[PDB]
Parts: structure tokens; C-alpha cells; sequence
């Protein structure tokens, strides 16, 4: 079963969208209404445990055609929307606790509200892919997901934080290299299930031996990326990183191992086993620091170690095979250092899933945008 | 589903045996 | 099959007890007929492989018997024979190759040759004990033989060598050292024999690896007995004896871990048969330098091995019972030092079998005494 | 034959099975 960190939703201050004076005609008063609405409704589906991705889709998608009224221009004759200064909005970042930010643009909003969602994505994904049972189904709907997230993600900080006037403070969820590290995440926990998926299936050791490399140089990369970070909030994401690291160079040289045992290679076999077996236990050390490291979000647990029913069975082969020549329990020849580990992954990588916000709703229109009157 | 090389793969990206 | 180290047999020049004008009468010329024909009778016999011991006892008994003429008195009341320095005998020695050595001295003859039939013995019991098929009597003659050999060798060290006029002579058999080298060994072999019948007849582990160490500390008794020796001579033979302790301590740690095992010992188990395996190699290492090495009598091989079977059998047992614990491959809390062995081995212990010459001859008087005229 | 302590051992003074 599936273990994945978490760290907390982003909480908005609620937006009533009544302007009073500024509001004139029915049309915009309506428009005003719906907003309101749809905000309210994204935000409660949030903490909804019965929303699927149908539902989350359609309530976001509602939102976000009239929110981009605050922000893009209709007639293209304008650079920007006129409202896009209009409305204050706050928000909490997913490692600063109680802390909350405040900017008046949309574009904030846009940014904000879309970073809840595409967390909301990887935690639905989560949720479903800790259960016992879990078919086939349920594990695509896992692994798409977590993709999904990773596009959204990719897509909020290449084409709107530039746009963005404010700077984010540094540890907060609107600076690039903390949403970069949310993408590796994603498709790093994507993989995941592709590698569970490789080893029930009995792929090649290789292809699984790859992408279990693959794997844990992704959560070396997110964990590079959290580094110019301040230790005190970005501390537990990091050892958690750090723990899935090990967790996936142990499962290489596990699978590695079963490569030079194929290819003849005993020595080498076993050393690359040890070394498999060595690294899993470190990992088991680095999990025991991540629960006591103070820091934001729940600590998650491994258990369900398939590791071990796999080791046992190279073990047992490599025995067999490599004794006479290597010893019983005693083990000569031994290369004395392991493997330097260069694997290719062709099989199992995942991209981001291309996302786009939907085009401003036609509930948008000259007449309606006219009846806003700042002043 | 084909990748660059002509083989067949599944939803996850694994060889289609 | 067994093998055992064997140094050359010793040799002497003839002797034809001719005094000429010394001995008149018929009946001292007679024994002196005795002495000659029943000295080269006894010699003739060493070489001979049809020779058993109830032929070698019967000749041995018939020659020792006169020639006590020339050491023991008659009379009683009276400390020796005045023969005793009347006759000049010359003989090699088992490590000094070519180089005779001589004295006038009766006992320095009846130590020497009763050296040889003790060494006779262990070469009966060694060609005996090197059969494929070798049955059950045969083993106990091996066995017997060799505790016949340690109980010769014990008396001539305890009761004969004091009376040498001469000095002993680092290097050569009739020194203290040397000889204690001997009766340790063949109680050692005797030892080998009883432990390859409790093997066979699957006998508690616990007796068996108790016998196997006090066997390799008998072993490592004889080597430092040895120490002072020059190593020109002694370097092949002590380097077989540092082969049979380390054989013989991997025997007492491999049977030792199954009684750990029992115990449900794990860390222990695992260290104790890591200990067992290591010290076999060193045995096969020193088996290398053993036949590379410069010395008295022929090189012996081991061809093996039943250790092998028994040690990739525990090694299965231990490994099923304690990966959970300790295993797979990189093994975990296991004691960095090997588990202490002290063992009381209250079977298979051997002992030298007490001897005594044979009293002086009935052919020998007071009157047949004087027939010897040495004026 | 019997050891010290009323054993019976065989000639090579192993217990008899």
C-alpha cells in the first residue's frame, strides 16, 4: 500500500463579491452573484470527502470562466481587465501554518485558488491509493491524478506567477522553486504506482531496476529544490524526500542485483544486494527522524514492505547459485565497493498532463463589464 | 499505444506483452 | 578418508653382536646368535606390508627381551649390566634425513628401535585408516594401534630417556620435546577416527563439536610443543599441524552453531558458522603453504568434503529459521566476536595405551653372564 | 562397557545409540 506526505489545503478569507456603489444594472449584479457562488461552492468541495474529479472539474471550471472577467480584457482592446485591482484576496501557503498572505490583483486569486485545486488532485490520489484492495482502475485514477496536479502546477508558474505584481515572500506556494518541487512530486508518486504496477505484473528486473532510479533521482531534485528554503518549515518535507530517496535506491540495487546474477556475475550480485538490503534499513532509520521532525502535515508510514519478499527470493537464487564459489555464509571475493548505479529509464516516466484554465464565460460581456462603475 | 521505437505500451507507459 | 603426516621411518647399520674372544662358552655365544638373527628379523619387518602386529609384537617382545641383557642386572642388589657400553649402535633420526647418529650405549638401541616400532604402528594405523571401505574393525585397529604407538612413546620419555648418558640433541627423536610431539599427535588421530564414527553414526552435535575442539587444541599443543625446534626441519610438519587445528576448530564452531540454533540463538548461530567457514578457508590455506613447504616426509591431501554438505545444510536451516531476525544478506545484530568455546568433550577422549618392555630373557644367568669375559 | 557415570559406550567410548 501506498504511503504519501501531505501537507495541509491552503484556506481562503471568504469573498462576497458586493461592491454596493461600484455595481450598477442587473447584469452585473448577477454576475456578481454567481461569483460569489461558485467560490463558495469550489471552496466547500475541498474538504468534501465524497468529490470526485467530475465534480471538482465542473465546480473549477465554473469558478474560473467568470473569475478570468477580473483579469482578462473582453474586446482585446485592452491590455487587461479594469477589475483585475478590485478585490483583495487572502490565502495561508501550505508550509506556513496560520500565517496568511494578502495581495488585491485576480491574478492572485487565479494562482491561489488553482494551487488548491491541483493539491486537491494529489490528495483525492492519496486518499484512494492507501486503501487495501485497490484494482486496476483504481490505480490508473490514482496515477492520472497525480498528473493532472502536475500540469496544473507546471502551467500556474510558467505562464501566470510572471504576470503576478507582487513577489511572493520566500517559503510561500507562489515562488517558482516551491511549485517546481511540487511538480517532481507528482510525478515522482506517479511512478510509484508504475513501479508497484511493473513488480505485480513481473516486468524485467531492468525496467523496474530503471525506474526505481529514475524514481529516487526526482525526490533528490524536489529535495535540492526545498534546500534554499529555511529549515525550521521546509525541514519535514525534506526528510521525507530524503527517506523516499533511500526507499528507491534500496528497490535498484535490489533489482540491479537480479541483472548480474543473470549476467553471471556473483560477487557483484551479492554486494549489490547487501548494499539493497543496507540502504532499505538506513531508510527505516531516515523514517524514524521524519516522524519526530517537527513540521507541516501528518506523518505518513511505509509498513507493507514487498521489498523483503522479493530480497528473499534473490537471495535464496544468488545462494544457490554463487555458493562453492562466493561461500555459504561466509562471503569471499566481494567487491568491496557497490555498483555505481547509471540506469536508463524507457519505460514508466510521466509527464505532466498539459492544462489550460477555460476561456472566459460569456456571462462576460461589454454591457455587463460597463456596468461597473470605479469611482 | 506505440513509443518512438514501434513498441506497444500500456496506460502506465510498460511494455504490452 | 583420512590423511595423516607421516616422517620417514628410522634406519640403522647392522649389528652382528661378535665379541670374538670377549664370549666363550656355547651359551653366550648363542645369545649373541639370538641377538643378531632376531635384531635383523625385527628390521626386516618395518618395511614389510604384509607385516601386522601380532607379527611386529611377537618380533619386537623375542629381540627387546635380550638385548635387556645388555641394560637390566640380574643379581638384584646391584643398579646395572655391565654390558651396557660394550657395544656401539648407530641410527638416523626422523627429521634429520641422511645424517646418522651413534652412541655405545645399550639404551640408547633400545630407545631407538622401540622409537621405530611406535612409529611402525601409526604407519600401519595411517595406510589402514586411508581405505574407502574400511569397516569397522578395521577402524578400531587403527585406533588401537595408534593408542598402542602413544603409550610406547609416553614410556621411553618417562622411564628411558633420564638413563642416556648423553645429552639430548635439539632436533633429533630421543629429546623430550619431540617425542611428546609424537604421543600428543597419535591420541589427536585416535580422536579423528572417533569423530568420524560420531558423524556417521549421527551422534548430538554437542558431543561431536566438543570432541573436534579438544582434538584441534591437542593439535595446537603438539605445534607449540615443537616451537623451539629449528624451522628447517619442522616448518612442513608444524604447518600440517596449524592445518589440523583449523580444520578441526571448524568442525567444533560448525556443529557448536547447530547447538545454537537449537537454542534459537540466532546472532549467535549466524556468527558461529561464519566463524566455521572462515576458519576452513584459513585450512585450505594453509593446506596450499603445507604442500609448498620444504620437509621430511611426503606431502598428504584432503580431498573433501562432508564439511561442505554439513555446513550448506545448517546454513539453510539458520538462514529459514533467522532471516526475519537478522538475514537475508546484510546481517544485522550479529556479535562482532566469534561465541566463546569451551567445551567438555566426555566422550571419544583418547589415552595412551600403558607399555613396558618385556623382562630380561630366561637365557640370561649369572652364569651365562660370565660366559662374557671383558678383561 | 560403562562409563563413570553408568553409561554403556561403545569401543570407542561413544554412547551406545
Amino acid at each position: 500500500t501506498h504511503w504519501f506526505h501531505r501537507n495541509p489545503l491552503k484556506a481562503t478569507a471568504p469573498v462576497s463579491f458586493n461592491y454596493y456603489g461600484v455595481v450598477t444594472g442587473p447584469s452585473a449584479s448577477k454576475i456578481c452573484n454567481d461569483l460569489r457562488s461558485s467560490r463558495a461552492r469550489l471552496l466547500e468541495l475541498f474538504t468534501d470527502l465524497s468529490c470526485n474529479p467530475e465534480m471538482m472539474k465542473n465546480a473549477a471550471d465554473s469558478y474560473f470562466s467568470l473569475l478570468q472577467g477580473f483579469i482578462n480584457s473582453l474586446d482585446e482592446s485592452t491590455q487587461e481587465s479594469k477589475l483585475r485591482y478590485i478585490q483583495n484576496f487572502k490565502w495561508t501557503d501550505t508550509l506556513q501554518g496560520q500565517v496568511p498572505s494578502a495581495q488585491q490583483d485576480a491574478v492572485f486569486e487565479l494562482i491561489s485558488m488553482g494551487f488548491n485545486v491541483a493539491l486537491w488532485y494529489t490528495k483525492y490520489a492519496s486518499r484512494l491509493a492507501g486503501k487495501e484492495n485497490i484494482t486496476e482502475d483504481e490505480a490508473k485514477e490514482v496515477h492520472r491524478s497525480l498528473k493532472i496536479a502536475a500540469g496544473i502546477f507546471k502551467h500556474l508558474k510558467e505562464s501566470h506567477l510572471p504576470k503576478l505584481i507582487t513577489p511572493a515572500e520566500k517559503g510561500r506556494d507562489l515562488e517558482s522553486r516551491l511549485i517546481e518541487a511540487y511538480v517532481i512530486q507528482c510525478q515522482a508518486e506517479a511512478q510509484e504506482v508504475t513501479i508497484a504496477r511493473a513488480i505485480e505484473l513481473k516486468h524485467a528486473p531492468g525496467l523496474i531496476a530503471a525506474l526505481a532510479y529514475e524514481t529516487a533521482n526526482f525526490y533528490q531534485k524536489a529535495d535540492h529544490t526545498l534546500s534554499s528554503l529555511e529549515p525550521a518549515y521546509s525541514a519535514k518535507w525534506r526528510k521525507y524526500l530524503h527517506l523516499k530517496m533511500c526507499f528507491y535506491t534500496a528497490y535498484a540495487y535490489c533489482y540491479h542485483g537480479e541483472t548480474l546474477l543473470a549476467s553471471d556475475k556473483c560477487g557483484e550480485a551479492i554486494r549489490s544486494l547487501q548494499e539493497a538490503e543496507k540502504l532499505y534499513a538506513k531508510a527505516e532509520a531516515l523514517c524514524k527522524e521524519y516522524g519526530e521532525t517537527k513540521g507541516p502535515g501528518p506523518t505518513v508510514k511505509p509498513s507493507g514492505h514487498l521489498f523483503f519478499r522479493k530480497l528473499g527470493n534473490l537471495v535464496k537464487n544468488t545462494l544457490e547459485k554463487c555458493q562453492r564459489e562466493n561461500g555459504f555464509i561466509y562471503f569471499q571475493k566481494i567487491p568491496t565497493e557497490a555498483p555505481q548505479l547509471e540506469l536508463k529509464a524507457n519505460y514508466g516516466l510521466v509527464e505532466p498532463i498539459p492544462f489550460e484554465f477555460p476561456p472566459t464565460s460569456v456571462q462576460w460581456t461589454p454591457e455587463t463589464l460597463a456596468a461597473f462603475d470605479l469611482t | 499505444t506505440k513509443n518512438k521505437d514501434g513498441v506497444l505500451v500500456d496506460e502506465f507507459g510498460l511494455p504490452q506483452i
